[PDB]
C-alpha cells in the first residue's frame, strides 16, 4: 500500500530566528497583575528554529520541496506552521517507527482531531494523500500511507467535530498555527494558539501566549517524530501514485525546547503579555533578580561565575591484593556468640559487589553506609 | 554584578566580576575585579553608578569605567 | 501478570470507595504512603494507577519507596516521594498447583536499577563480565529471569501474594477520582467551611467578574493562597474572601 | 523433591537421528528455562542450550544455533531434544539443568543423571 516517494530534490537545511515565541502557560492556576518566575522547558529567545518548505516551482527544473523526514523529539517540540490552506493533516511520534515499538498518531482529516497511541507499522514515507476530483471540485479522502497496518490499541481520542477547508489560496500568508509538544511523567501536553497575520516573512513581532489545549494520559517512551502532509492529485500532475502528486505553498518551523527560567508577567485582565528569559543576557538575568521588567541606573548582584571541573583523577595506592573475604564467608566452621570470632582486614583491596551480587545471602543490610558505594570507598581498616 | 545605565535610558550593560582579575571567559582591570563592556578613560566625572576603589560609571552613548 | 511485567490500569471518571477495601479485612497488607485511609473517601484525584502483580509473601514489605533489592532494583522501583496505597493479600489457595506454580517470573539480573513506574520486558541476557554473550550463555552471561516455587505446601512465606499499588497522583488539575461524599448546595456572603472538589478551606464566597479562561480551575494570591476557584456543576467563579478578623 | 530423568541415546552408525527425553518429576516443566548442557571427556563445564517460557523461546550457542531442535510437551510435561545429521563428534554425555529458588533467596542448579552418545563412522 505505501508508496516509496523518490525524485527527493537535495537542499541544505535553512534556520530563522525564534524571537519571542514559544511561551506557554506552564499551569492551570490563574493568575492576575503579578510577576511570576516559573523554571519550565521553554523555547530560549532569539535561536535558530529550523525551516522546512511545501512548495513546487513552477517551471523548468523547478525546485520541488517536499520536506517531510524524520526529526528527533529530544525533550519537548515548537512547531510553528504558517498557512493558508491547512496542508499539514498532523503528525506521528515514535523511536522505532514500526509494530515492535509503541506509537502515536495525531490527524486532523478536517473532522475531527482524532489521536491513536498503536503499535503502527509505519510506511518509509508515511502521509496522507487527497484525489482531486476536478469535474465537481471535491476534496475527499483517497490514500493514507501513515502505516501498513494497526495493532493492539491502547488509547485512543477524539477532539471536537468540525469541517476545515484544504482549497489552495494565493497571496499572503494569513494563519500562523503554533503548537508546544511535551512528553513528561507519563504525559502527553499539546499546547497551542493561531494567529491572523498579514505579512509574508519571519514571524510577527508581538507576543501571544499558548493556551493549553490537551493533556493525554498517555505515557509512551518517545524520541523522534514526523509531520505529515496532505498532496494533491488532479490532471495538473498525471502519473500513478508514485509521482502523480504536488503540494500546496506552505511552511513550518521545528525549535526544540530546553529547561529554562522564564519571568512571565500575568496583566491585571487575566492574560499573559511579556516574558523575560533569564539567562539570554546579563539584562535579563538583572530582570530576573530583581522581578522587574524595569531596571533604574545603579549595580547590581545576580549570580556567582565559578569554573566548573573538567575531569576526575582518582589516586590509590600501588597495592593490588585481594582481600581474604573467603577466609570468612566460605568457612564452615563458626564461633559462639559470646565467643565470636574477630578478623581484621587491612592492606588490601575489597569488592563488596560479588558479596551484594551473591544473593546467596538471605538477610544483608547495612548502617550508616549505603551499600551499592562501597565498591567506591576506601577504609582505615575493617573487622570481621 | 551588572553596570547598568537604566532601561530608561538604555539597554547597554557591563559585567563585573569581582576578585577575578581578566583571564577567565572593552575590558579593564580594576582593583575590584574584572569589567568588560565599559570602555575606560583618563577623564574624570562625578561619580555616577559607583564599582568600587575609586571607579565609577553613560556617557556619548556608551558605558565609561 | 508477573512482577518484572507488572499490569498498569489507568482509574479516571468514576466514584471510588476505599472504605468497602479497608473495611473488608480481606487484605493481609494495607499500608499507605502519605494519606491516612480512613479520610481517603473525603479525598479526590486527578489519576489513579493501579499496579498489579504477584509475589512472594517474604517481599511484601519489600516494595516500599526507599528500600532495596533485587526486586526493587530490577523488577519495580517505588519513587522516595511516592503517595498512594500498597495492598497485599495470599494468593495460595487461588495461584498455586500441586508441584508448585511457576507461571510468575521474576527479573534476577539487570545492567542498571529501573527507574520507579518503569516497565521492562526485554529478556536479552546479562553481561556480568567482560565475556561477550552474544545470544549465548554461560559463565558471565546468565538468564535474568527466575521463576517463583510456588509450592502450595511450602511455607507462608515463600507463598504466593497478589499485591496491588495504587498511586494517587494529584496536580492542579480537574479532578477525575472522587469519593462518595456529597454535593451540597452551595451558599454565598456567608462566611462557611467548604470543600471544592477535593480543596477544603474556610471563608466567603462571592461572584466573580475574574476571567476563567475554559483552562483555569482555581486562581491564587501571592501566597498560596486560593483567591478564586470554579465551581463543579455549575462552572461558576467564586472569591473566597476570609471571614472579618481582627484584634480586640 | 525436584528431579529430572534422561532417556535414548546410546550407540548408533552414522547418518541416523536420535531423540532424547528430560522428563521432570516434582515440578511442571512450564518454568523459567530449561537448559541443556553437552560435555566431552576433558572438557569444561559451558552452556549450550536452552528454552524459556517467556522473552525469547528458545537459545542456543553460535555453532549451534538452526541446525538441532528441542520441543516441549505440556500434556505430557517432557522436554524433547531431536537431533539429526549425526556425526562421529557428538560422542558426549548429555544433560538437562534446571535452576530452583528456595525461601532463603538461593538459587541452586539441579542436574539430572544424563546420557551417553556415540556415534560411529
Ligand atoms: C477521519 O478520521 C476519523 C478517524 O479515523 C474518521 O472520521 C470519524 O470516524 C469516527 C470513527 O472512529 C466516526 O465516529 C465519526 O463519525 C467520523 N467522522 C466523520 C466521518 O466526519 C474517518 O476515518 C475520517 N473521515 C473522513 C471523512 O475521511
Ligand atoms: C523504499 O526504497 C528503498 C531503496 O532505497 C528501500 O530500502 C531498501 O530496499 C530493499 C529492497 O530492494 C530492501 O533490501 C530494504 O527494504 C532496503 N535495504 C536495506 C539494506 O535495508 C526501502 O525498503 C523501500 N521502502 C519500501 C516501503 O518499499
Ligand atoms: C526508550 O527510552 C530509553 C531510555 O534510555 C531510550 O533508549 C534509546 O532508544 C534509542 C532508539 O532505539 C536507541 O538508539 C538508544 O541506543 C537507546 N538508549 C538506551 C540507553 O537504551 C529511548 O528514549 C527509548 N528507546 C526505545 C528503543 O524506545
Ligand atoms: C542559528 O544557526 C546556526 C546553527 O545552525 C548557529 O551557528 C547560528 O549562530 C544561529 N543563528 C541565528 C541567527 O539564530
Ligand atoms: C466528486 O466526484 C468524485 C468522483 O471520484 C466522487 O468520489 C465524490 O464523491 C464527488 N463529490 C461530490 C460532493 O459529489
Ligand atoms: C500487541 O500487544 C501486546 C501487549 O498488549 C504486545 O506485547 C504485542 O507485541 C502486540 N501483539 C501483536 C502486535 O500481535
Ligand atoms: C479585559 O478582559 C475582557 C474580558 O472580560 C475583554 O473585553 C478584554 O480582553 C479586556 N477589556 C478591554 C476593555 O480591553
Ligand atoms: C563460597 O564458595 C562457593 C562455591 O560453592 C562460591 O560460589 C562462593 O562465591 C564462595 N563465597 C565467596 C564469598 O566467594
Ligand atoms: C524614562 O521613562 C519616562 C516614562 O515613564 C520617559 O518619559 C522618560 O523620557 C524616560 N527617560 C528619562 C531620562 O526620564
Ligand atoms: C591574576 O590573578 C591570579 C590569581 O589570583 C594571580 O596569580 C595573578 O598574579 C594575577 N595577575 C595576573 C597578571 O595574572
Ligand atoms: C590617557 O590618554 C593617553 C593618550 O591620549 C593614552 O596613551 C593612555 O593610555 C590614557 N590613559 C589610560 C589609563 O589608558
Ligand atoms: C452536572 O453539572 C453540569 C454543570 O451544570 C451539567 O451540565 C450536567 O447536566 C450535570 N449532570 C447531571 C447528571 O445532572
Amino acid at each position: 500500500q505505501c508508496v516509496n516517494l523518490t525524485t527527493r530534490t537535495q537542499l541544505p537545511p535553512a534556520y530563522t530566528n525564534s524571537f519571542t515565541r514559544g511561551v506557554y502557560y506552564p499551569d492551570k492556576v490563574f493568575r492576575s497583575s503579578v510577576l511570576h518566575s516559573t523554571q519550565d522547558l521553554f523555547l530560549p529567545f532569539f535561536s535558530n528554529v529550523t525551516w522546512f518548505h511545501a512548495i513546487h516551482v513552477s517551471g523548468t527544473n523547478g525546485t520541488k520541496r517536499f520536506d517531510n523526514p524524520v526529526l528527533p523529539f529530544n525533550d519537548g517540540v515548537y512547531f510553528a506552521s504558517t498557512e493558508k490552506s491547512n496542508i499539514i493533516r498532523g503528525w506521528i511520534f515514535g523511536t522505532t517507527l514500526d509494530s515492535k515499538t509503541q506509537s502515536l498518531l495525531i490527524v486532523n482529516n478536517a473532522t475531527n482531531v482524532v489521536i491513536k497511541v498503536c503499535e503502527f507499522q509505519f510506511c518509509n514515507d508515511p502521509f496522507l494523500g487527497v484525489y482531486y476530483h476536478k469535474n465537481n471540485k471535491s476534496w475527499m479522502e483517497s490514500e493514507f500511507r501513515v502505516y501498513s497496518s494497526a495493532n493492539n490499541c491502547t488509547f485512543e481520542y477524539v477532539s471536537q467535530p468540525f469541517l476545515m477547508d484544504l482549497e489552495g489560496k494565493q497571496g499572503n500568508f494569513k494563519n500562523l498555527r503554533e503548537f508546544v509538544f511535551k512528553n513528561i511523567d507519563g504525559y502527553f501536553k499539546i499546547y497551542s494558539k493561531h494567529t491572523p497575520i498579514n505579512l509574508v516573512r519571519d514571524l510577527p513581532q508581538g507576543f501571544s501566549a499558548l493556551e493549553p489545549l490537551v493533556d493525554l494520559p498517555i505515557g509512551i517512551n518517545i524520541t523522534r517524530f514526523q509531520t505529515l502532509l496532505a498532496l494533491h492529485r488532479s490532471y495538473l500532475t498525471p502519473g500513478d501514485s508514485s509521482s502523480g502528486w504536488t503540494a500546496g505553498a506552505a511552511a513550518y518551523y521545528v525549535g526544540y525546547l530546553q529547561p529554562r527560567t522564564f519571568l512571565l508577567k500575568y496583566n491585571e485582565n487575566g492574560t499573559i503579555t511579556d516574558a523575560v528569559d533569564c539567562a539570554l543576557d546579563p539584562l535579563s538575568e538583572t530582570k530576573c533578580t530583581l522581578k522587574s521588567f524595569t531596571v533604574e541606573k545603579g549595580i547590581y548582584q545576580t549570580s556567582n561565575f565559578r569554573v566548573q571541573p573538567t575531569e576526575s583523577i582518582v589516586r590509590f595506592p600501588n597495592i593490588t591484593n585481594l582481600c581474604p573475604f573467603g577466609e570468612v564467608f566460605n568457612a564452615t566452621r563458626f564461633a559462639s556468640v559470646y565467643a565470636w570470632n574477630r578478623k581484621r582486614i587491612s592492606n588490601c583491596v575489597a569488592d563488596y559487589s560479588v558479596l551484594y551480587n551473591s544473593a546467596s545471602f538471605s538477610t544483608f543490610k547495612c548502617y550508616g553506609v549505603s551499600p551499592t558505594k562501597l565498591n567506591d570507598l576506601c577504609f582505615t581498616n575493617v573487622y570481621a | 554584578s551588572v553596570i547598568t545605565p537604566g532601561t530608561n535610558t538604555s539597554n547597554q550593560v557591563a559585567v563585573l566580576y569581582q576578585d577575578v582579575n581578566c583571564t577567565e571567559v572593552n575590558v579593564f582591570q580594576t582593583r575590584a575585579g574584572c569589567l568588560i563592556g565599559a570602555e575606560h578613560v583618563n577623564n574624570s566625572y562625578e561619580c555616577d553608578i559607583p564599582i568600587g576603589a575609586g571607579i565609577c560609571a553613560v556617557a556619548s552613548q556608551s558605558i565609561i569605567a | 501478570a508477573s512482577v518484572y511485567a507488572w499490569n498498569r490500569k489507568r482509574i479516571s471518571n468514576c466514584v471510588a470507595d476505599y472504605s468497602v477495601l479497608y473495611n473488608s479485612a480481606s487484605f493481609s497488607t494495607f499500608k499507605c504512603y502519605g494519606v491516612s485511609p480512613t479520610k481517603l473517601n473525603d479525598l479526590c484525584f486527578t489519576n489513579v494507577y493501579a499496579d498489579s502483580f504477584v509475589i512472594r509473601g517474604d517481599e511484601v514489605r519489600q516494595i516500599a519507596p526507599g528500600q532495596t533489592g533485587k526486586i526493587a532494583d530490577y523488577n519495580y522501583k517505588l519513587p522516595d516521594d511516592f503517595t498512594g496505597c500498597v495492598i497485599a493479600w495470599n494468593s495460595n489457595n487461588l495461584d498455586s498447583k500441586v508441584g508448585g506454580n511457576y507461571n510468575y517470573l521474576y527479573r534476577l539480573f539487570r545492567k542498571s536499577n529501573l527507574k520507579p513506574f518503569e516497565r521492562d520486558i526485554s529478556t536479552e541476557i546479562y553481561q556480568a563480565g567482560s565475556t561477550p554473550c552474544n545470544g549465548v550463555e554461560g559463565f558471565n552471561c546468565y538468564f535474568p529471569l527466575q521463576s517463583y516455587g510456588f509450592q502450595p505446601t511450602n511455607g507462608v512465606g515463600y507463598q504466593p501474594y497478589r499485591v496491588v499499588v495504587l498511586s494517587f497522583e494529584l496536580l492542579h488539575a480537574p479532578a477525575t477520582v472522587c469519593g462518595p461524599k456529597k454535593s451540597t448546595n452551595l451558599v454565598k456572603n456567608k462566611c462557611v467551611n467548604f470543600n471544592f472538589n477535593g480543596l477544603t478551606g474556610t471563608g466567603v464566597l462571592t461572584e466573580s467578574n475574574k476571567k476563567f479562561l475554559p483552562f483555569q480551575q482555581f486562581g491564587r494570591d501571592i501566597a498560596d493562597t486560593t483567591d478564586a476557584v470554579r465551581d463543579p456543576q455549575t462552572l461558576e467563579i467564586l472569591d473566597i474572601t476570609p471571614c472579618s478578623f481582627g484584634g480586640v | 523433591q525436584v528431579q529430572l530423568v534422561e532417556s535414548g541415546g546410546g550407540l548408533v552408525q552414522a547418518g541416523g537421528s536420535l531423540r532424547l527425553s528430560c522428563a521432570a518429576s516434582g515440578f511442571p516443566v512450564y518454568r523459567d528455562r530449561m537448559a541443556w548442557y553437552r560435555q566431552a571427556p576433558g572438557k569444561e563445564r559451558e552452556w549450550v542450550a536452552a528454552i524459556y517460557s517467556a522473552g525469547q523461546q528458545t537459545r542456543y550457542a553460535d555453532s549451534v544455533k538452526g541446525r538441532f531442535t528441542i520441543s516441549r510437551d505440556n500434556a505430557k510435561n517432557t522436554v524433547y531434544l531431536q537431533m539429526n545429521s549425526l556425526k562421529p563428534e557428538d560422542t558426549a554425555v548429555y544433560y538437562c539443568n534446571v535452576k530452583d529458588v528456595g525461601h532463603h533467596y538461593e538459587y541452586y542448579d539441579y542436574w539430572g543423571q544424563g546420557t551417553q552418545v556415540t556415534v560411529s563412522a
